[PDB]
């Protein structure tokens, strides 16, 4: 039986979906156990308009397994623990020099400059998650569990792989930031590599 | 050494050679014998040893008194495949025989179990039972 | 299989 | 049809929704048969 | 054009205008840093986008196998002979088939486009 | 696929087209219509290039080659080297100059290669973006013969004074931020 | 003169038990760490257990469940999950407040890939003149946390349900 | 003056360390005895424009280590040590880096080669039963 | 084994690298998690190419690919990837010689087989993935012979075309001289006849 590959990050480009592009990544613990865990990052599109959405225009969003509504991925990056925003962008745009990448980012920056707390980026998360949450406490264990087992589990499980989650979900907002510039083709579903 | 205008002779010599050492299911043959070696073993080691205590039984001081009991699976063994009578004597089932008496070709399954009390006797014994 | 305004 | 310079009695656009909405049903009788003709005449093949 | 990010902090600076003094000043939101800006651009958007794809290109593919190879154009900073040529290979390249020729031969590393 | 290039034009035929018109879709797949000119349009190719230029939908996004958002205190400063000298005509006598001066400067550049393909006029989109966001932005624009040109827009001068002794603390986008979202509208909705 | 030619070679001793262990600390290059207006200090095992593991079972825990009832509460909530964890503080961050509250505060996280296949040393002058190699017991990535204010959870989801915030985002934070 | 309070007196005093990272064969030599107060001899060699460092086994030890360095402009070390009597102390700054290889290139992948054998021991795998379990 | 050997052969660690760092340099892949970035990409492509073909710590089957413009390195061991085996070319020479056919052709009473093809590196097997960075030759003597110069850098030959046809295609005679929807129907029919 033909599955698509897992461990791996696939860009492709949705005309029906709201998103312009989305990059996904099928995760697997090794084949050990647990059933593969899909993480996906999009780009909304500039087509939808607003005083507020036209400036901010391209704004990214994560669908973190287990999370009912879309998370945006700055968020994300501080509920991991990386509060400041030169070090997400440190993640995420390997070399500063380039203004273009940076632009992309810049809106996403924006639309969470609200959370500022890695303690409340966990509830935030939490509070959205499909699962209910009681109370704050409760909220943000919760949704720290999702971080460190649901969420890209290839990459890390438990020994406290914040960093290397961090920079694998920054490879994968690289990768989709370079597809949306179009410096990278987008990947192709029908290529026997990727189909396992 | 280079072989020039003789290349369809050792073309096909290659080949043949894959084909004598590969046959052509390989591919089934050799994954489900990565799933018997392999998998089997890894499956029983990754599940988490079971572990199991009485719910504050007899009602005493109740400092720890109810006996922990652990469980952990290890060193899965296969047979030969075989079929066990209506008399039960255990007999080799050659697959001819599977096909006509409409018989499963299956092989018994058999995993060290290690069995450990804990009763806070200043004791723990640790039990093992072979080929469960 | 013949051509761009034929068939495949 | 209604800019300077374009024919109003010979424009014409595929899509039947505008003919209707535009230029009347029996407009789109005829639309419509044309449309359906030239589907099935760009093979060549004929229908009554 | 480029993001600076404060020291105080380590988070983005914002434009903002002090009117006392009519100065752009770049102030983080979180902190109360303000720094006077000397580019005096805010946003700069390239609509045409004709943006050179010669930086861009790697010097280290002149080693794929894959890559055409021609001697008929020589390296003009060393004069290797040999230079893979590709395309573009890129996408919002608009209808562009320029080859961008890569000078082979080791540490030359020349990017030009005939 | 099997069409031919006679067309010039993508055309659903076939058993989709058949799908279209046997369930009357709102949406076609392919809207298409077909233009039959009057007179001498028709005749003369150049004359047909008229009524075409007429009837293509043209934004300044189709047409500007890039834009950039400055920030001059002084219209005199004239922080951009190139603007200095059409800048200085114009405020030799200065319009709307009383009222105030927005201090956020939006620049833009339309291609020449663009502008001629469609017969587009400076004025005339200097007219078409006044006319569109009324007195609340100020064009300048550059004569034919320089080289490069440039459109200069500021913030409604009267907006900049806000015309009010509350003059309120709301503060809405400031003004870049407001200039930023003016920017997009006019690439996105011109309708030149 | 001898600088262009020296050659120095020293002994190596690596002692098998040290009294203080040895771990590395790490800051980051863009952070500008400087040590000269590190008058104190306070490096300390975390307390974010009290929010998500611990004195979290305060009041329900000490309610007052006795007799048949003690023993069912007990052993409802054991079997209910699987018992909460409690405090093991040596398994847990570091938290590192400089100069008090007034100071940077850095947060350090073990190093969660283990050296299975590596160590490492360090090389420390002494007067005997031989180098000392000591293992590395851990390894620590600290981070800085800014001295600002701080947006309130509850403001801040808030705040986020206006996600179309026209108005100006600096003034919302002068606000607070 | 505090249980939490850090000795900052080697950063003080700027002192100067340097960090390397070296195999696992090296470290078990070292840690066979790992109470001789030998382990080896730490031997640089500095010319005009150029500077090398290399280690030498021990003798006893064994029954060449070229080092190359690598920059420490990009992060900051420091080292500091939790004492068994609840003083945290600061040793030194990290001044540089640097990396021990081992000399042998082939011969080298047949010990490596027993040491992932070794290391494959643990592992366990179905075993084929002649007869069943009675 | 593949990380133990890359830890050995200077692959700095995601957790040790400094961030600036990465942009220069390639990142190293093994079964999609993000190992580590290496300074130098091509010396380690070449060492894990010869510790493959010399099948030392490497196993055949697992696939290296090097994106040269995307400055990544993906080295893949997982199950399910479909793999074909292709001559290796040095050079422009196969490295397949006179010599191994020889000891082939005898392949009773010599022990010589696939298996000593594969561990003396004239044959490898290559996934799709590994094929899109291999410039591969139809026909060893036709295309590796200098002529016109078309490529001078082939990596890998074909062992033969034919193979490229599955069981029920094969025995097509003249597949070529037909046209294709007729040898599509050919492979249904062979399922269905008699014998
Ligand atoms: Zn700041
Ligand atoms: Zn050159």
């Amino acid at each position: 039986q033909e599955k698509m590959a897992t461990n791996t990050v696939y860009v492709f480009a949705k005309k029906d979906s709201k998103y312009a592009y989305t990059g996904e990544c099928r995760s697997c613990l090794e084949n050990s156990s647990r059933p593969t865990s899909t993480i996906w990052v999009s780009m909304l599109a500039r087509g939808g308009q607003g005083a507020k959405k036209s400036a901010i225009g391209q704004r990214i969003v994560a669908t973190l397994p287990y999370i009912k509504q879309e998370v945006p991925i700055i968020i994300v990056f501080r509920a991991l623990g990386f509060v400041s925003d030169r070090d997400i962008l440190e993640h995420i745009i390997y070399d500063f020099e380039d203004p273009e990448m940076m632009e992309m980012v810049k809106p996403s920056l924006d639309e969470a400059f609200v959370i500022q707390e890695q303690n409340v980026a966990l509830n935030f998360i939490g509070s959205r998650g499909a699962k209910p949450g009681v109370t704050k406490e409760k909220r943000i264990k919760y949704a720290k569990e999702v971080l460190q087992k649901e969420m890209l589990p290839h990459v890390g499980v438990s020994d406290f792989c914040e960093t290397k989650k961090a920079y694998f979900l920054g490879y994968m907002v690289h990768r989709l930031l370079l597809a949306a510039l179009g410096r990278r083709e987008l990947d192709d579903r029908d290529h026997y590599g990727n189909k396992r | 050494e280079i072989t020039p205008d003789l290349w369809q002779e050792a073309c096909w010599i290659v080949i043949s050679s894959y084909f004598d050492e590969k046959g052509l299911v390989r591919q089934q043959l050799d994954s489900f014998d990565e799933f018997i070696q392999m998998s089997v073993q890894r499956i029983v080691e990754d599940a988490p040893p079971i572990d199991l205590q009485a719910e504050a039984q007899h009602a005493s001081g109740e400092v720890e008194e109810p006996p922990r009991y652990l469980l952990k699976f290890e060193q899965i063994y296969l047979s030969k495949p075989t079929h066990w009578e209506r008399d039960g004597a255990p007999s080799p089932m050659m697959p001819n025989e599977a096909r006509l008496r409409n018989l499963t070709y299956s092989a018994p399954l058999y995993v060290d179990i290690t069995k450990t009390v804990i009763k806070e006797g200043e004791e723990q014994l640790q039990t093992q039972h072979q080929k469960t | 299989i013949w051509g761009i305004g034929c068939n495949p | 049809l209604s800019e300077k310079d374009v024919d109003p009695v010979r424009t014409t656009s595929n899509d039947i929704v505008e003919i209707f909405t535009v230029l009347g049903i029996e407009a789109v009788r005829k639309a419509l048969e044309r449309e359906l003709y030239h589907v099935i005449s760009f093979d060549g093949s004929y229908v009554n | 054009v480029g993001i600076r990010f404060c020291q105080e902090c380590n988070n983005m600076l914002y434009p903002k205008e002090d009117k006392e003094n009519r100065i752009l000043l770049y102030a983080c939101r979180n902190c109360d840093y303000q720094q006077e800006a000397d580019n005096s651009c805010i946003y700069v958007n390239k609509i045409t986008h004709e943006v050179d794809e010669l930086t861009q290109i790697i010097a280290d593919v002149s080693q794929d196998p894959t890559l055409p190879r021609t001697e008929d154009h020589p390296c003009q900073k060393c004069g290797h002979k040999e230079a893979v040529f590709f395309q573009s290979h890129s996408a919002r390249a608009e209808d562009a088939m320029r080859l961008y020729y890569v000078c082979t031969a080791p540490h030359c590393g020349h990017r030009w486009t005939e | 696929f099997h069409y031919a290039g006679v067309s010039a034009k993508n055309v659903t035929l076939g058993v989709p087209r058949l799908k279209e018109l046997i369930n009357i879709s709102k949406k076609p797949k392919t809207p298409s219509l077909t233009v039959f000119l009057l007179g001498q349009s028709a005749r003369d190719a150049e004359r047909a290039k008229d009524i075409l230029c007429r009837l293509e939908h043209t934004t300044l996004r189709k047409v500007t080659a890039n834009t950039a958002i400055y920030y001059d205190p002084n219209p005199q400063s004239t922080v951009v080297a190139e603007d200095q000298e059409w800048v200085n005509v114009y405020y030799e006598m200065p319009d709307f100059d009383v009222a105030r001066i927005s201090p956020w400067l939006l620049r833009v550049e339309l291609d020449r290669k663009h502008m001629t393909d469609r017969k587009l006029t400076m004025e005339q989109i200097a007219e078409k973006i006044n006319a569109g966001f009324g007195d609340d932005l100020n064009c300048i624009f550059n004569d034919d013969n320089a080289e490069k040109l440039v459109l200069r827009i500021r913030i409604m001068n009267s907006d900049e004074n806000k015309m009010q002794e509350e003059e309120e603390v709301v503060d809405k986008m400031d003004d870049d931020v407001f200039l930023r979202c003016i920017e997009s509208n006019m690439l996105t909705d011109m309708t030149l | 003169g001898p600088s262009s030619q020296n050659v120095t070679e020293y002994v190596v001793r690596v002692p098998k038990n040290t009294t203080k262990k040895y771990n590395i600390m790490a800051f980051n290059a863009a952070d500008k760490v400087n040590f000269a207006t590190w008058n104190q200090a306070r490096l300390e095992r975390d307390l974010s257990n009290k929010k998500i593991y611990q004195e979290e079972e305060m009041p329900e825990s000490g309610a007052g469940s006795e007799f048949n009832r003690k023993l069912r509460e007990e052993a409802r909530r054991k079997k209910y999950g699987i018992v909460l964890k409690e405090f093991r503080p040596e398994d847990q961050p570091w938290l590192l407040r400089v100069n008090g509250k007034s100071g940077r505060k850095f947060k350090g996280i073990k190093k969660g890939g283990v050296t299975e296949n590596t160590s490492y040393y360090i090389f420390t002058q002494c007067p005997d003149g031989a180098f000392e190699a000591f293992p590395v017991h851990n390894w620590y990535n600290f981070t800085p946390l800014a001295r600002h204010r701080t947006l309130t959870a509850e403001e801040a989801e808030e705040e986020w349900e206006r996600r179309n915030k026209v108005l100006n985002h600096f003034s919302i934070m002068q606000q607070r | 003056a505090e249980r939490g309070e850090l000795d900052l007196t080697g950063a003080k005093q700027n002192t100067g360390v340097w960090l390397v990272k070296v195999p696992k064969y090296l470290s078990q030599q070292w840690a066979k005895a790992s109470g001789r107060g030998e382990v080896g001899k730490l031997r640089i060699a500095k010319t005009q424009g150029r500077t090398e460092v290399s280690f030498t086994l021990n003798e006893d030890l064994a029954n060449e280590h070229p080092f190359v360095l690598q920059s420490v402009g990009g992060q900051t070390l420091t080292v500091f040590t939790e004492s068994s009597s609840d003083k945290l102390s600061l040793e030194g700054i990290v001044v540089q880096r640097a990396e021990c290889r081992p000399a042998a290139s082939e011969n080298y992948m047949r010990l490596k080669r027993l040491q992932i054998e070794e290391s494959s021991k643990p592992v366990r795998l179905s075993q084929q039963l002649d007869k069943v379990v009675t | 084994p593949i990380l133990e050997f890359l830890e050995e052969w200077s692959m700095e660690n995601l957790e040790e690298i400094s961030p600036a760092a990465i942009a220069d340099a390639t990142k190293i892949f093994v079964n999609g998690c993000w190992v580590g970035i290496h300074k130098d990409p091509e010396q380690l492509m070449n060492t894990l190419r010869k510790l493959r073909r010399q099948m030392d710590i490497i196993v055949s089957e697992v696939s290296m690919i090097r994106d040269i413009r995307e400055r990544e390195i993906r080295i893949y061991t997982d199950a399910g990837r479909i793999c074909r085996p292709l001559l290796i070319v040095e050079k422009q020479k196969l490295l397949l010689k006179k010599r191994h056919i020889d000891q082939l052709k005898e392949r009773e009473y010599n022990n010589y087989s696939w298996q000593d093809l594969v561990a003396s590196g004239v044959v490898e097997y290559i996934d799709t993935l590994e094929e899109e960075t291999v410039m591969l030759a139809m026909t060893p003597d036709d295309l590796q012979e200098k002529e016109v110069a078309y490529c001078s850098t082939y990596t890998h030959c074909e062992i033969h075309p034919s193979m490229i046809l599955g069981v029920c295609a094969s025995i097509i005679p003249f597949p070529d001289h037909n046209q294709s929807p007729r040898n599509t129907y050919q492979s249904a029919m062979g399922k269905q006849a008699m014998g």
